[PDB]
């Protein structure tokens, strides 16, 4: 009876193209806990850190996957998620808003 | 005010891929302070807040980590048991991976003293068994959970959770709250700002951002000349910044020229009085 | 400080 993950992609601080920052991918409300979460620069897998697994009152799991990045007008960032609840991986493009 | 110490245990069977993996984290309010993972090579309970890496730990209990380590190995081992019995209970096959979660802990009233105890379980994401705040009686959510209820009532297991809660839980919550005063009791207010994003000739999105706050509790709302429009606004779930602070935005699509008719509303523990703000 | 359940379900 899987629960589909909700996904938000965003920077720790307001993004100035040029200033080093942290790129976050927050995924929540999912079940089971088996999940694939990658951050992509121009569709290529970046090296990331993933928070310790936890879960909310309703038993759904949540993870923060994050890395350092420097925003460029040249560069596209996205969060890539595969869960049992999804027909295939979803990608969410990072938008500064 | 109201504070909580919570532990979150997750075991996952991995049929074919070895024995079950146990994970545990501990939190005080919205702040994690420990972790354990039974896949780690020489698995120990690990501090995950700074204030858990200070000398006070040694003096309060020189064995603190060895103890949490020991408890977590037990917890892990018991759940390897549970995942076999629950398979049995639910008459499920050997190949499926299944999940057992425990969440237990305590809340304090503003007096300081125990408000509520918690000790609750889920199987494959759904309610299984939970200790009532009588701390004597269980709610089994189904026919398999009833077996468990009968078992633990006959055996008087609730008594042990009661003594843990009444002794240890509150005691350590107070310890952690006093020892982590500057991080846990020092509330960071949200820094709010409104941003203007033309999103057609009929609507420019007014987005109210709230950033760098602790704790996670916050109310973000948009009013239109005194009229809250929560039903007609877009509001994301609160999200972790990555530095112990949280983020949230609320947005409304308004017709251009009407920008100053809207007012963003921010309420937060760390703010003296509520913030009200609009476009520049 | 944690706590482990006396018995399995």
């Amino acid at each position: 009876e899987p629960r589909t993950p909700k996904i938000q992609v965003y920077s720790r601080h307001p993004a100035e193209n040029g200033k080093p920052n942290y790129l976050n991918c927050y995924v929540y409300g999912f079940h089971p806990p088996q999940i694939e979460i990658d951050l992509l620069k121009n569709g290529q897998k970046m090296k990331t850190e993933q928070s310790d697994l936890s879960f909310s009152k309703d038993w759904s799991f949540y993870l923060l996957v994050h890395t350092d990045f420097t925003p460029s007008t040249v560069d596209e960032y996205s969060c890539r998620v595969n869960h049992s609840s999804l027909a295939a991986p979803h990608m969410v493009k990072w938008d500064r808003n | 005010g109201p504070h909580s110490l919570r532990y979150f245990y997750t075991s996952v069977s991995r049929p074919g891929r070895g024995e079950p993996r146990f994970l545990a984290v501990g939190y005080v309010d919205d702040t994690q302070f420990v972790r354990f993972d039974s896949d780690a090579p020489n698995p120990k309970a690990e501090p995950r807040a700074p204030w858990m890496q200070q000398p006070w730990v040694e003096q309060e209990d020189p064995e603190y980590f060895h103890r949490s380590t020991r408890i977590f190995k037990g917890a892990a081992q018991i759940d390897r048991g549970n995942l076999q019995t629950l398979r049995g209970y639910y008459n499920q096959s050997e190949d499926g991976s299944h999940t057992i979660q425990r969440m237990f802990g305590c809340d304090l009233g503003p007096d300081g003293r125990l408000l509520r105890g918690y000790n609750q379980y889920a199987y494959d994401g759904a309610d299984y068994i939970a200790l009532n705040e009588d701390l004597t009686s269980w709610t089994a959510a189904d026919m398999a959970a009833q077996i468990t209820k009968r078992k633990w009532e006959a055996a008087g297991d609730a008594e042990h959770y009661r003594s843990y809660l009444e002794g240890l839980c509150v005691k350590w919550l107070q310890i952690y709250l006093d020892k982590g005063k500057e991080t846990l009791q020092r509330a960071d207010p949200p820094k709010a700002h409104v941003t203007h994003h033309p999103v057609s000739a009929r609507e420019v999105t007014l987005r109210c951002w709230a950033l760098g706050f602790y704790p996670a509790d916050i109310s973000l709302t948009w009013q239109r000349d005194g009229e809250d429009q929560t039903q007609d606004m877009e509001l994301v779930e609160t999200r972790p910044a990555g530095d112990g602070t949280f983020q949230k935005w609320a947005a409304v699509g308004v017709p251009p020229g009407e920008e100053q008719r809207y007012t963003c509303h921010v309420q937060h523990e760390g703010l003296p009085e509520p913030l009200t703000l609009k476009w520049e | 400080t944690p706590q482990s359940a006396p018995h399995g379900v």
